């Protein structure tokens, strides 16, 4: 497809730098381990915000009945990585 | 108020738009519970021989036994001559057989007529 | 390889169409927390684009320019033998 | 595929381009505007008419070889 | 079933995507996006529990009227336009146990690297039943997913083909 | 719930809701993933005619 | 067509029909009418092939035309001349026919006015 | 309301497995054991003859691909077609039936010599 | 009609490639600089599909309406034609700008 | 008139030749694709050797060069009409399916079964050439269900998908509503004027037409 594959680090560095856009989190406090509701409580709401702008960043959609399970940087790239065959 | 959605048999109620869903009763929340327990029951079975190693053939699958049974060998057994298979049978079965008879005769009968008095144009019909 | 992206701090939203939303929203007490996660789409190369009119006419200038020394070029040898 | 030039797919930027595009791309749109121009100078009749349309309006009733109303 | 909670969720997340449909372009997607989800937080704070089943009712049966009638579908999820494009390539792993000796021989390290997983998922399988039964209710199983792995050394029960499922991209 | 006892032969095969495959979870693991079915799940009497290559009867805009 | 808004939301007796072009009686009315004369017989026409549809009055023309073009390959640019000349003696024919057209209408016309007369005599 | 700890725990089991598993999936560099492969004279001299760039050669090296097919592809069947249809489908009556060519005012035939006369005198003008 | 609606489809073809295999035109744009040659080759054949004069399709779309519309036709069908020819600009403007002008709308790593 | 035939016929002929090497005669599957590609270029230069001719002298022939099947009063020969039609036709179908077929190696060049793509890419393309150069009802409809078939093929490629099998089967169903009444015209052609060849079709020029060219226009549409 000539699409360049996509490294398990390099995965962090795009979901990281999305995050760090939404001019409603802390970019200093946000890290891979950041609970939306229990770290810095974010609202509900917004995890639908956040992972719409996830699905516009890599192309692909997560379903909504996983969608509401993922408040964690860090577990975004573990979803993604487990959806794309990324192993290194 | 915008127009309410109208269903049938080819476009089903959109499961939003359906008094159904949001009551939540004591009866609804033991029953959608209860198809999940033994739907879980059966992807158990299912699941055991599926990740069985020391099996290789084919899941016998009784579900799709009785599926195929109901529709070709238990349909006569559970056949009764009344007033709604007589008739169904009777227009489904002679109906278009009578109706086509009519239409094929009375064409070659026409045709027949046109052809013995020199009516019909058959110049270079030499392939029959 | 090690791909690296640029430095997330040059997404402003001002001097882009982007702002004219946070003016509006602005009135109504609102604002666009994701506004700077789409200033991507009109700084650098995609600032500005040709109009629709002018995507039409692209490669006109030299066209005409050729035009004329064509036909030019023609009556030179066209009143003279 | 092919030559495979291998420009790296830039993160959200314009994306490279190379000196052979745009000189090819600009030969073909600059060639369309001449091919226009250069046959719409010589003949321009087809596309706006090649004669005129007679008006049979101001026509004489002499021409068509009309009797006279008088017989 | 899905709790209100969850609902709210949907219902929001989709008329967003129908809403993006109608802007296409970004900018006045901004604006309107900020101004529907504005009207959430207007009953967001409401706590009565059978006005706001009212409103969903409501919200549900107006977002169907202005839904779009052609909304924007990845090109990967169930409508899009390659959905399942890949899965002719997607073969099985059991196939390989059927390949001739000879063409086995072409991937010497490959099929060695093989037979440690079926002594791997053969040695575990006894385990993994063990662990099913007895984290089971005694009448039947009540819901999906399984136990993780307890202990050191066992792994997650059925585990085989979750793991070993072919690529998403084969070829 | 059964056929309505017509004598058509029906029997006592369950009568279930005349949907498509088409309107299934997508998303949900089945068992087999292009007919949307489940292991043991009692078929529609007109299985064949609702696959998904078949009359569809998900809910239309208009 | 401006004229059908004359037949068809107007007076159907004074516009001619296309299918019933005029009937009328014979040269009578032109005075010294002249026959249309033709250059390639019968055999001309018959043997550069021409299609039953172009070979009217300009097969003379065309015939020239046909000549041109099977010499001057491959300069297909050649025999403009010859083609103009096919055009311009295909239009003649064509305002031809167009006079025929006007020369009924006001026949129509005139013929209308000597029946209201005699209708309206008494 | 994210994952329980016993579904964090699985899905981090599951990936370590499936990751391990997607790492196997790589062949070796000395993958796969092509079984030893006869090469022809024909094929060493290009390779030989080619080896470095030398762009000005290549089109010898094209031409040498275009004039194989050019023969065997456009040559050899044209001789079979043509060798088909001269001895053996134009023996045998309407098998290629022409259209008779355009006979125009003023030509010879270069059978029978005739000569056909010119059309009569054009009453023709300017434009 | 062959030569353009073939060369639209591969032009279309090369912007679908490139998008990672998007084709709703409301996830694109921006491409009037970033792929210049197919850009050439999309507004050439866009053109001679609306019949700009003295390019391929003139010399046969052009040349039937004249027939269409000076014939004893049927004038709801003569009627339609014509329509129809309006209708070919209407939607090939929408190619252009959709895919064309404005500012991009695909993902930000392509 | 010679090399006229002979270089129609070698266009078809040429076309061939991928197909027939397809059976294990030369086994090069890296290069199969630039091999499709390079016949339909020759295809092309072939061609415009009888194009030019008409265009410069009118030149047409029919060429029957093979006899099929009699059937009493009714001959059935494998003929081929090269005329204003297909003349035009043919250089112009083979320069746009050059180009799709170059185009195709960089679009396709991932697929596992390119190979297998630019053979029904072929076969099309040799159905298509029957078609338009068909000169006999039966020849043409050699070629009519061959583009049919072709397509369902070809639009089914990704097979695992079940849409593209829904579109496959959809194309054929309407293309056979069509041809109901393409063995319409047939029928009246063979009862009626005793023949489906369009020498004669046309040379006995029958007054009432309304059957079998609503037929036609029912296959045409
Ligand atoms: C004697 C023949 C000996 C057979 C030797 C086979 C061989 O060695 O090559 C193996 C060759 C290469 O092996 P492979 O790469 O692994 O491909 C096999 C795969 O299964 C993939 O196979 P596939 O999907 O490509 O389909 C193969 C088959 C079918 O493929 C298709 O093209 C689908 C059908 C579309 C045909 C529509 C076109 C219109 C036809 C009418 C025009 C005339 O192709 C053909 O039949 C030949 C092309 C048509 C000519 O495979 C095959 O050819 C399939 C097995 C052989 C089947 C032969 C059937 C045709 C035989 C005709 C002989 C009698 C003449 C009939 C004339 C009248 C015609 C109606
Ligand atoms: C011009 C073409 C326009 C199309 C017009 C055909 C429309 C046919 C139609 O509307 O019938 C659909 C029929 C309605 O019955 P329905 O309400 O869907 O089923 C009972 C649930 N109340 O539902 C059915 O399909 C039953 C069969 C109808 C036969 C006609
Ligand atoms: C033509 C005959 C049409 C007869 C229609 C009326 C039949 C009727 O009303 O009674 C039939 C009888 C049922 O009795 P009934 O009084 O209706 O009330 C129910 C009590 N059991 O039911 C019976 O048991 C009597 C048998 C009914 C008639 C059987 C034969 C005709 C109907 C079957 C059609 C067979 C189709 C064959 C197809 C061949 C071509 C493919
Ligand atoms: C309605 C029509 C529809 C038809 C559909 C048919 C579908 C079937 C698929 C198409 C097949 C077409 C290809 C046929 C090739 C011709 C074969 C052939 O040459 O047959 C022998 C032929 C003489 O046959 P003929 O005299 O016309 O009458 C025989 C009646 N059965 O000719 C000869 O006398 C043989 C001469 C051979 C000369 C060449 C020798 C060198 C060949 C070297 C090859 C390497
Ligand atoms: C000519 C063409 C492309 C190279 C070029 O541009 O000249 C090359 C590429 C692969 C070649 C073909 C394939 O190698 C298969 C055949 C191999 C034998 O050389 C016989 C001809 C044969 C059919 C070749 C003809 C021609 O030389 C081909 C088609
Ligand atoms: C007569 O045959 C005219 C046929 C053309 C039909 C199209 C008419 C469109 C009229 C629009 C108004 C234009 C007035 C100049």
């Amino acid at each position: 497809s000539d699409a360049p594959p996509l490294t398990l680090e390099g995965i962090k560095d795009r979901v990281l730098y999305v995050l760090k856009l939404y001019d409603k989190i802390d970019p200093e406090k946000l890290s891979v381990n950041s609970h939306f509701m229990k770290d810095l409580g974010l609202d509900s709401l917004d995890q639908v915000e956040i992972i719409m702008a996830m699905e516009d960043e890599f192309g692909f959609e997560i379903p909504d009945i996983d969608a509401e399970k993922l408040m964690c940087p860090q577990e975004i790239v573990d979803y993604i990585a487990d959806k794309k065959d990324v192993y290194e | 108020s915008f127009p309410k959605y109208e269903a049938s048999r080819l476009s089903s109620l959109p499961t939003t738009l359906d008094p159904a869903e949001y009551d939540i009763s004591s009866e609804t929340r033991k029953a959608q519970a209860e198809r999940l327990a033994i739907r879980s029951r059966l992807k158990r079975e299912y699941q055991l021989q599926y990740y069985d190693p020391s099996r290789r053939g084919v899941i016998e699958d009784p579900a799709l036994v009785r599926w195929t049974y109901a529709r070709s060998a238990n349909i006569y057994p559970n056949f009764r001559p009344n007033t709604k298979t007589s008739l169904l049978g009777a227009l489904f079965g002679i109906g278009p057989l009578v109706f086509w008879y009519y239409v094929f005769k009375t064409d070659r009968d026409r045709k027949e007529k046109l052809i013995q008095e020199g009516k019909l144009d058959r110049t270079f019909n030499i392939s029959y | 390889s090690k791909m690296e992206l640029p430095d997330y701090k040059q997404w402003k939203i001002e001097g882009t169409p982007l702002e004219t939303v946070q003016e509006k929203l602005a009135a109504r007490g609102l604002r666009d927390p994701w506004g700077r996660n789409e200033a991507w789409r009109y700084m650098g190369g995609f600032a500005n684009n040709v109009s629709f009119v002018g995507a039409l006419l692209k490669g006109f200038k030299w066209g005409f320019a050729a035009f004329v020394v064509a036909i030019g070029a023609e009556y030179y040898l066209e009143s003279q033998k | 595929a092919g030559g495979g030039a291998h420009i790296e797919p830039r993160y959200r930027q314009f994306p490279q381009l190379t000196r052979s595009q745009v000189i090819q791309a600009e030969f073909f749109s600059a060639t369309m505007w001449f091919w226009i121009l250069w046959r719409f100078w010589h003949d321009s009749d087809a596309v706006l008419g090649h004669f005129p349309y007679p008006d049979p309006s101001q026509w004489t009733d002499e021409e068509l070889g009309i009797p006279p109303d008088d017989e | 079933y899905l709790t209100h909670q969850q609902k709210v969720l949907r219902l929001y997340k989709r008329a967003l995507r129908h809403l993006e449909s109608w802007c296409i372009h970004r900018d006045k997607y901004r604006y309107f996006a900020c101004l529907l989800r504005a009207r959430f937080d207007e009953h967001k704070n409401e706590k009565d529990m059978v006005k706001a089943t009212q409103l969903l009712r409501e919200a549900e049966e107006e977002f169907w009227h202005g839904q779009h009638p052609q909304p924007y579908i990845f090109p990967e999820s169930p409508g899009g336009t390659s959905y399942e494009r890949y899965e002719c390539y997607k073969v099985p792993e059991w196939c390989l146990d059927d390949w001739h000796p000879s063409e086995k021989a072409m991937y010497p390290d490959y099929f060695a690297k093989r037979e440690q997983w079926k002594k791997l998922r053969r040695e575990s399988w006894e385990r993994e039943v063990k662990q099913l039964q007895e984290e089971t209710p005694v009448g039947g199983p009540r819901t999906e997913a399984l136990p993780p792995a307890r202990k050191q050394g066992d792994l997650p029960p059925l585990w085989w083909h979750i793991v070993t499922r072919p690529r998403e991209r084969p070829m | 719930e059964p056929y309505p006892d017509d004598g058509t032969g029906y029997g006592d095969y369950p009568k279930l809701p005349d949907r498509s495959q088409q309107e299934r979870d997508p998303w949900y693991d089945w068992d087999h993933p292009d007919l949307r079915l489940n292991w043991g799940e009692p078929m529609h009497w007109d299985l064949d005619m609702y696959i998904r290559n078949r009359v569809d009867t998900s809910p239309t805009p208009v | 067509g401006a004229h059908l808004a004359r037949r068809y939301l107007g007076d159907a007796s004074v516009e001619p029909d296309p299918l019933r072009m005029p009937t009328f009686p014979p040269d009578y009315g032109f005075p010294e009418r002249k026959e249309r004369e033709m250059v390639a017989t019968q055999q001309e026409m018959n043997d550069a092939q021409l299609v039953l549809q172009q070979r009217d009055y300009c097969a003379h023309y065309l015939i020239r035309f046909l000549k041109c073009k099977r010499d001057s390959f491959p300069n297909f640019l050649a025999c403009k001349h010859e083609r103009h000349d096919w055009d311009y003696c295909e239009h003649l024919d064509y305002v031809k026919r167009m006079k025929e057209f006007e020369r009924e209408r006001r026949l129509l016309q005139r013929k209308k006015r000597r029946e209201q007369r005699e209708a309206d005599m008494a | 309301s994210g994952y329980t700890p016993e579904e964090k725990l699985r899905l981090q089991q599951l990936r370590e497995l499936r990751r391990r598993w997607l790492k196997d999936q790589e062949l070796s560099p000395r993958e796969p054991v092509l079984p030893p492969q006869r090469v022809s004279p024909v094929e060493r001299f290009w390779n030989k003859f080619l080896q470095d760039g030398a762009l000005w050669k290549n089109v010898i090296y094209k031409t040498y691909r275009h004039s194989i097919f050019a023969f065997t592809h456009v040559l050899i069947p044209v001789w079979i077609i043509h060798y088909y249809l001269k001895y053996h489908v134009t023996t045998k009556p309407y098998t290629i039936v022409e259209k008779k060519p355009r006979i125009f005012p003023g030509d010879t035939i270069l059978e029978t010599g005739e000569v056909i006369p010119p059309m009569k005198e054009f009453p023709d003008q300017h434009h | 009609h062959a030569f353009f609606k073939a060369m639209l489809f591969m032009c279309s073809g090369s912007i679908i490639h490139s998008l990672n295999d998007e084709q709703d035109i409301r996830k694109m744009g921006g491409l009037f600089k970033a792929m210049p040659f197919t850009t050439t080759a999309l507004i050439v054949g866009s053109l001679a599909l609306t019949g700009m004069p003295f390019l391929t399709g003139f010399y046969s779309k052009d040349l039937i309406i004249e027939a269409a519309n000076t014939s004893y036709t049927n004038a709801w069908a003569l009627l339609m034609t014509l329509i129809a020819t309006s209708f070919t600009a209407i939607y090939s403007t929408r190619i252009i700008f959709f895919a064309l002008l404005g500012q991009p709308r695909f993902p930000t790593l392509v | 008139m010679n090399m006229f035939s002979s270089l129609s016929l070698v266009t078809l002929l040429l076309l061939t030749m991928p197909i027939m090497m397809m059976s294990f005669n030369t086994y090069k599957p890296s290069n199969y694709p630039l091999y499709v590609k390079t016949a339909i270029s020759y295809a092309f230069i072939t061609s415009m050797i009888p194009t030019m001719m008409f265009i410069h002298s009118g030149q047409e022939l029919i060429i029957s060069n093979w006899h099929w099947l009699t059937i009493q009063t009714l001959k059935l020969s494998l003929s081929f009409k090269m005329d204003y039609f297909s003349m035009m036709f043919i250089p112009v179908a083979l320069f746009v399916t050059w180009s799709i077929m170059e185009f195709s190696m960089w679009y396709m060049y991932s697929d596992p079964n390119i190979n297998k793509f630019f053979k029904y890419l072929l076969l099309f393309l040799i159905t298509m050439l029957i078609l338009v150069t068909a000169n006999n009802l039966f020849q043409l409809f050699i070629g009519w269900e061959g583009v049919g078939i072709m397509s369902f093929l070809l639009i089914g490629w990704w097979y695992g998908r079940a849409d593209a099998n829904t579109a496959a089967l959809q194309a054929i169903l309407y293309n056979r509503i069509g041809d109901i009444g393409f063995i319409l015209a047939m029928a009246w052609f063979l009862t009626n004027l005793n023949t489906w060849d369009l020498q004669q079709i046309f040379m006995l020029n029958p007054s009432d037409s309304n059957m079998p060219l609503i037929g036609l226009a029912l296959a045409a549409t």
